[PDB]
């Protein structure tokens, strides 16, 4: 559900304590939409795409 | 050698550190020095002697 | 999304903790002038020329995390 709080106790190897989060929710649009991110890599490898 | 890599770290049942958590990877050599079996799956500790 | 077997009944072979024997030394630090384990430029190559490069390296002369493996106890065969 919306407004949910997440919390997990952590170990001293990462410093102990808790990792926490808060989350919210959004319902549908009629036409369900998607987000795309596109990133090319220039000279890292064989230029083959 | 064999290397196992992850993000979560936990301690064992007796208290010594060593468990890990969620998706993780390990590589395994075999074939007397030819076979590199590599994966990033999930472990499942066995509860025997 | 994979497939793979499982080995035996849940009864692990008896592993010990005897690092005291394993804590011996064979000191071998690294040397970049000996080119001791350095990544090559992953993107392109050059020839007969000297170039600066920003990359992932170890510090020169480190003593590292040397380990070693060994067999277990045995009696005869
Ligand atoms: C690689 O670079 C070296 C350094 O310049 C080249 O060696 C020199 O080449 C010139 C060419 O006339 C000579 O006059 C110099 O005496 C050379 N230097 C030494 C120390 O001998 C070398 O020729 C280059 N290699 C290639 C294949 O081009």
């Amino acid at each position: 559900e919306d407004g949910d709080y997440y919390r997990k106790q952590l170990s001293p190897l990462e410093g102990g304590g808790w990792l926490v989060a808060s989350g919210s929710t959004v319902a549908m649009t009629e036409q369900l939409q998607m987000g795309f991110g596109i990133t090319v890599q220039y000279g890292t490898d064989t230029n083959s795409v | 050698p064999a290397f196992m890599l992850g993000s979560s770290v936990g301690n064992f049942s007796d208290g010594k550190m060593g468990r890990f958590f969620n998706h993780t990877l390990v590589l395994l050599p075999d074939g007397c020095g030819t076979l590199l079996r590599a994966f990033y799956c999930i472990l499942e500790p066995r509860s025997g002697n | 999304v994979d497939v793979g077997p499982d080995s035996v009944k849940s009864a692990c072979i008896e592993v010990d903790i005897q690092q005291t024997f394993f804590d011996k030394t064979w000191p071998r630090p690294i040397d970049v002038s000996k080119a001791d384990g350095i990544i090559y430029p992953q993107g392109r190559t050059y020839s007969n020329i000297t170039i600066t490069y920003q990359g992932l390296f170890p510090y020169q002369g480190d003593h590292g995390d040397m380990y070693v493996y060994s067999a277990g106890h045995a009696t005869g065969t």
